[PDB]
């Protein structure tokens, strides 16, 4: 209604220096956050192989009986794993 | 790799027990320590330094006798 036409009068007590400050560089944070929180999630569009997969793809290793990597008979060091 | 060393521990104490103490009648002086007892085998004996003797090649198989 009528109600809101005094709404100007907020700049005589807040001033506009700070204000534009303030919402600037809010605005660039909530940018860089929510474009990354889309990014960690299933909607990833960078990661997505649509419209198609440019980089080689993960392959896996064969397990042991102990459900680990299978070490190899003559290496001088043991073989790496990343799970435990 | 925890549940071979295990196994290891028990296997070291049979070695030492069962044959390698009894043997301190036959060997002479020169194979034992200051307080009499003949030496004795450790991790060490086999393994050397590496996570497997000779980095796990199997010699043992070739042989019937062992
Ligand atoms: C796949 C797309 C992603 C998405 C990816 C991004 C990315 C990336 C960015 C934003 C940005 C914005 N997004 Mg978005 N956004 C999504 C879903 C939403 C939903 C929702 C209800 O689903 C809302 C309310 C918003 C709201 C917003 C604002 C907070 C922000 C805009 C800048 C600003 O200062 O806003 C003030 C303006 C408003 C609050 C009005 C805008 C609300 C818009 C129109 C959302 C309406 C959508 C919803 C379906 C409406 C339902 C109502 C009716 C049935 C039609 N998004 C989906 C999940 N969004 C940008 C930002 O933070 O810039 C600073 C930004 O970089
Ligand atoms: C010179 O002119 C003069 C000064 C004389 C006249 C000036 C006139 C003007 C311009 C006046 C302007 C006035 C304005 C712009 C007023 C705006 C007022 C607003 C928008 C008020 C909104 C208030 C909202 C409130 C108080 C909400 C409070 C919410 C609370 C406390 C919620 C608590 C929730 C909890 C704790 C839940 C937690 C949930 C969970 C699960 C996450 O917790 C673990
Ligand atoms: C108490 C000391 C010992 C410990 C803690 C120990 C521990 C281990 C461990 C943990 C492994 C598995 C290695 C791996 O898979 O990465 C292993 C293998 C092996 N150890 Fe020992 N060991 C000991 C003493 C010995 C001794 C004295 C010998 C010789 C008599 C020996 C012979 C072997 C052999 C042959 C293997 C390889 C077996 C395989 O291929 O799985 N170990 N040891
Ligand atoms: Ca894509
Ligand atoms: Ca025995």
């Amino acid at each position: 209604s009528d109600k809101f036409a005094g709404m100007y009068k907020l700049w005589t007590f807040i001033d506009p220096r700070r204000t534009l400050i303030f919402i600037v560089a809010f605005q660039i944070m909530l940018g860089i956050l929510i474009h990354m929180i889309v990014l960690g999630s299933d909607l990833n569009w960078h990661n997505d192989g649509i419209p198609r997969f440019y980089s080689p793809r993960p392959v896996d290793v064969a397990v042991g009986p102990a459900g680990i990597p299978l070490e190899i008979p003559g290496s001088p060091m043991p073989q790496a794993r990343n799970y435990n | 790799k925890r549940v071979p060393a295990w196994h290891a521990i028990r296997n070291v104490r049979d070695i030492n027990i069962q044959y390698v103490e009894p043997l301190g009648e036959v060997l002479p002086a020169s194979r034992k320590g200051p307080l009499g007892d003949p030496f004795k085998v450790n991790c060490l004996t086999c393994h050397q330094g590496a996570y497997k003797p000779l980095f796990g090649v199997p010699m043992a198989k070739d042989y019937p006798a062992l």
